[PDB]
DNA sequence: CAGTCCCTGTTCGGGCGCCG
DNA sequence: TGGTCGGCGCCCGAACAGGGACTG
């Protein structure tokens, strides 16, 4: 039976991921069985003892109101810990063309992978255990024998059989760069609604007649300038509505070295009242007109290094306001934005800073053909109690806590 | 007798050996029961002899149980599950009562000798070498080995509880209809059908797991309601945590306060109110658990309060689906937080506690989400449903800490719940400067090697104050500061700072704080009417700002 | 730059409780 | 005399961790 399941192995002195699975619902735990019921009856899973010490979290989504739940797992403590065989062996060449495409389509297809046999010295580790509701029964647990969605190695051993179903629609039209990132596929191109939609339905047709299926859509993230970072616009200005626009350029300036401090920093140099008016000269009046040209000119010292984690913050200010710091370094804002809650039910605080985490990373993984290390504002409690409610994006970025005062928020708002 | 399950697969940890640490004698009334039971154990084929052939050698002992002529054999094998491999434990939570639906037929089994009714797997049983000693101290001991899963391995209970479930795995997949909670090798089935009906399956069951090698002896709840179960006691309709005795004595050490709050933990399930804090607080200057502690004032109350409530019966009683799953909660004081989950008034599943003080400066509507959240995982964990709420917090209270918090905060469902002491911030923080107002500019410092430091401010209608601080730091400066300039001060006042570290502190409304100090601001700014707090960078020579740092720096 | 403090969180282990 | 194991909970202490502020 000459079949190809690829060896791999985890890094130097690695164990495997021993993450406790998390308390699901009961129409999240009935969904994740019955499709768990039907993936062994298909050899794609099989149930597994306690002598596996091996275990990852996991749960379901419904989606797109198919209103048909999906199976996912957070791979990530796995994905951190799975050998540079998706590092140093097996890159990404990263199709920066990508940026450009008037309007691409992404579509979930890894829905292939369990058509690709994994090697079973490895399979001990895509374990994962299912709850029951007030703990009725113990764990009941499972392995992959094929390739499980949302993993590292998953998308990269297949790729190249991938890369392969490509050529007939791939060389006639390579006008389009597509892109495939752990299960999603990318398909950016220039046409119009009209066409470029009817054509990705053509690209279906092709796929599914060569195995794989899949059940606004679409993004233009180049099509959405960064919102600079903008200064008042007033005719009076008090003590403070300086003291303010001051203290705010003073850190806005690691941003850009070259801003004006003095001129404004002169409008007062003694004790006084808050409230007090006292316009400016010209000189610090041609200042606002001045230090406000720096702020429609591209900040200087953005280089994307692949050498390092692409990290991200974000701000909670008012009515769906929140706001993008892209960033590998400090200051060193390689791009940064917005997103509001469109003009629909008004939703809350988590879910939408989910939507808003989940869209800042559609991005990135476009942009920059990879995933943000998001510094989160919610608390830990809160996140992972919710989160997990209003996701529908087959992948996890990583991401951690943290919280501190605003007036920093300002800088944005 | 033994079970025909399929055996179990462990290795030992990668490069370890097997345990060879001798037996420690034992009473000479130990003995004469080991003696007895191995007798039984090994003619029943769940341990065999050994010889000269087997290396290894751990210890082994006895224990009574409640009320039984019984001993439970037990095995040190702390060395051997050092060096044994180690799985992945498959019992993920605990099953309670509240969790369970009302069912028209209930029945309890507990598997007899259970561990013992399932084989280890041939290979290892090399290492679960013992020795059993000779009482005229005489006779060099007799050594066996387990073919069944040993009491106390690091591994026997996730075997145990997943050879369960495989064996039960069968009858439940035939018999869909039957819930069947299972803990370890206690089964507890509910059925609904009618006694008849229900009694026949039962037997089913029981011969099925007899036929795999699980015998069910008449320890077996029947028409037994009350049923006995997890620790609680069943009834037809409402269900109570079986007699609960709290130890009273006089001179106290420090693990008898930790059997005291364990206890009261165990009651605070279902017993309402039941608090902690001052007897918990009671165990920080961690000592000898022989050391005797002596018992506060604060403290003293608590218990005798408390031990009062255990005193009147309570019960709770069972889930209904087809019915909203409430929650409601009320404020203790001093941070600690009480509630209760019901789906009729007055007539509820599970109530409980929060007791945790999260962080050093927050304030009580961050402390009550904080509970929101422990209430919705335990629920989802129990109910795998998420209650709507009723809270002591108004419904604007809210639309104002969070619209205006920095953080996304949120709450499900929740109704408002008219019912003191409320929830409400205790002051706010203009965000518009205070017009005619004392326009003060604070700041301070100290010395790193040396003592002291100081902090002081400065009006814009003129007026000046510094204060000699010791001991201070960085931070118990410009705290220690912004606490007069509002004594200092009257109903308006306008503070502006420098630092962050303070404007974050003030900048979530806190109204209690680890640190005194921090209370005393608080304190007063519940006071004012107005005031606001702005901020700009220090050392950028700003207005009224450098004024405010000779004056201290020196 | 560093080496530092302050401070705020986290994580982890430990003890007791309850269950088997 | 005393001593085992796993699960969950509570609380406490210790060891981390990252900022911000200063010193050399
Ligand atoms: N104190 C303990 N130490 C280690 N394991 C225990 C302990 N108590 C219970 N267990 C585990 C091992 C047991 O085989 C299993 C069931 O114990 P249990 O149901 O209370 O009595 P038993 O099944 O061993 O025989 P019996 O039916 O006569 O009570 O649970
Ligand atoms: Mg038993
Ligand atoms: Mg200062």
């Amino acid at each position: 039976s000459p079949i190809e399941t690829v060896p791999v192995k985890l890094k130097p002195g690695m164990d495997g991921p021993k993450v406790k699975q998390w308390p699901l619902t009961e129409e999240k735990i009935k969904a994740l069985v019955e499709i768990c019921t039907e993936m062994e009856k298909e050899g794609k899973i099989s149930k597994i003892g306690p002598e596996n010490p091996y275990n990852t979290p996991v749960f379901a989504i419904k989606k797109k109101d198919s209103t048909k739940w999906r199976k996912l797992v957070d791979f990530r403590e796995l994905n951190k810990r799975t050998q540079d065989f998706w590092e140093v062996q097996l890159g990404i060449p990263h199709p920066a063309g990508l940026k450009k495409k008037k309007s691409v389509t992404v579509l979930d297809v890894g829905d292939a992978y369990f058509s690709v046999p994994l090697d079973e010295d490895f399979r001990k580790y895509t374990a994962f255990t299912i709850p029951s509701i007030n703990n009725e029964t113990p764990g009941i647990r499972y392995q992959y024998n094929v390739l499980p969605q949302g993993w590292k190695g998953s998308p990269a051993i297949f790729q190249s059989s991938m890369t392969k179903i490509l050529e007939p629609f791939k060389k006639q039209n390579p006008d389009i760069v597509i892109y495939q990132y752990m299960d999603d596929l990318y398909v950016g191109s220039d046409l119009e609604i009209g066409q470029h939609r009817t054509k990705i339905e053509e690209l279906r047709q092709h796929l599914l007649r060569w195995g794989l299926t899949t059940p606004g859509y679409e993004l233009h993230p180049d099509k959405w300038t960064v919102q600079p970072i903008v200064l008042p616009e007033k005719d009076s200005w008090t003590v403070n509505d300086i003291q303010k626009l001051v203290g705010k350029l003073n850190w806005a300036s690691q941003i850009y070295p070259g801003i004006k401090v003095r001129q404004l920093s002169k409008l007062l140099r003694g004790t006084k009242a808050l409230t007090e008016v006292i316009p400016l000269t010209e000189e610090a009046e041609l200042e606002l007109a001045e230090n406000r040209e720096i702020l429609k000119e591209p900040v200087h010292g953005v280089y994307y290094d692949p050498s390092k984690d692409l990290i991200a913050e974000i701000q909670k200010q008012g009515q769906g306001q929140w706001t993008y710091q892209i960033y590998q370094e400090p200051f060193k804002n390689l791009k940064t934005g917005k997103y509001a809650r469109m003009r629909g039910a008004h939703t809350n605080d988590v879910k939408q800073l989910t939507e808003a985490v989940q869209k800042i990373t559609t991005e990135s993984i476009v942009i920059w053909g990879k995933t943000p290390k998001f510094k989160l504002p919610i608390q830990k409690e809160t996140w992972e109690t919710w989160w997990t409610e209003y996701w529908q994006a087959t992948w996890i970025p990583e991401w951690e806590f943290v919280n501190t005062p605003p007036l920093v928020k300002l800088w944005y708002q | 007798p033994i079970s025909p399950i399929e055996t179990v697969p462990v290795k030992l940890k990668p490069g370890m050996d097997g345990p060879k640490v001798k037996q420690w004698p034992l009473t000479e009334e130990k003995i004469k029961a080991l003696v007895e039971i191995c007798t039984e154990m090994e003619k029943e084929g769940k341990i065999s002899k050994i010889g000269p052939e087997n290396p290894y050698n751990t210890p082994v002992f006895a224990i009574k149980r409640k009320d039984s002529t019984k001993w439970r054999k037990l095995v040190d094998f702390r060395e051997l599950n050092k060096r044994t491999q180690d799985f992945w434990e498959v019992q993920l939570g605990i099953p309670h009562p509240a969790g369970l639906k009302k069912k028209k037929s209930v029945t309890v089994l507990d598997v007899g000798d259970a561990y013992f009714s399932v084989p280890l797997d041939e290979d290892f049983r090399k290492y679960t070498a013992f020795t059993i000693p000779s009482i005229n101290n005489e006779t060099p001991g007799i050594r066996y080995q387990y073919n069944v899963l040993p009491q106390g391995w690091k591994g026997s209970p996730a075997i145990f509880q997943s050879s369960m479930t495989k064996i039960l795995e069968p009858f439940k997949k035939q018999n869909p209809d039957i819930v069947i909670y299972q803990y370890m090798d206690d089964l507890y089935v509910g059925s609904d059908l009618e006694i008849g009906q229900h009694r026949t399956k039962i037997e089913e069951l029981r011969q099925h797991l007899l036929r795999w090698g699980l015998t069910t002896p008449d320890k077996k709840h029947q028409k037994e309601p009350p049923f006995l179960w997890m620790g609680y006691e069943l009834h037809p309709d409402k269900w109570t945590v079986q007699p609960i005795v709290l130890p009273e004595k006089d001179s106290w050490t420090v693990n008898d306060i930790c059997k005291l709050v364990g206890k009261l933990n165990w009651a605070s399930q279902i017993y309402p109110g039941i608090k902690v804090r001052q007897l918990s607080k009671l165990l920080r200057g961690t000592k000898a658990l022989t050391e005797v502690i002596p018992l506060t004032e604060e403290a003293e109350l608590e218990l005798a309060e408390n031990r009062e409530i255990l005193k009147e019966p309570v019960h709770g009683v069972y889930y209904d689906p087809s019915k909203d799953l409430i929650a409601e909660i009320q404020k203790q004081g001093q941070g600690q937080w009480t509630y209760q989950i019901y789906q009729e008034p007055f007539k509820n599943l599970k109530t409980g506690k929060y007791a945790r003080m999260r962080g050093a400066h927050t304030n009580d509507v961050k402390q009550l989400t904080e509970a929101v959240q422990k209430i919705t995982t335990e629920s989802i964990v129990i109910w795998g449903k998420t209650p709507k709420f009723k809270l002591p917090i108004q419904k604007e209270t809210w639309e104002t800490w969070w619209t205006e918090y920095w953080q996304a905060t949120w709450i499900p469902e929740w109704e408002f719940v008219n019912t003191p002491p409320l929830v409400k911030l205790w002051y706010q923080l203009e965000k518009e400067p205070i017009v005619g107002a004392e326009t003060f500019y604070v700041d301070g410092a100290a010395n790193r090697e040396t003592k002291l430091g100081k902090a002081g401010y400065v009006t814009n209608k003129g007026r000046q104050k510094v204060v000699p601080l010791t001991n201070t730091t960085n931070q118990k400066t410009e705290l220690q500061a912004i606490y007069l300039a509002l004594q200092d001060s009257g109903l308006e006042v306008n503070i502006v700072t420098d630092s962050q570290y303070a404007l974050g502190i003030i900048q979530a409304q806190p109204d209690k704080s680890e640190s005194e100090l921090v209370n005393q601001i608080i304190e007063q700014l519940i006071k004012k009417e107005k005031v606001y707090l702005a901020w700009v960078p220090a050392h950028k020579g700003i207005g009224g700002n450098e004024q405010v740092d000779k004056l201290v720096s020196a």
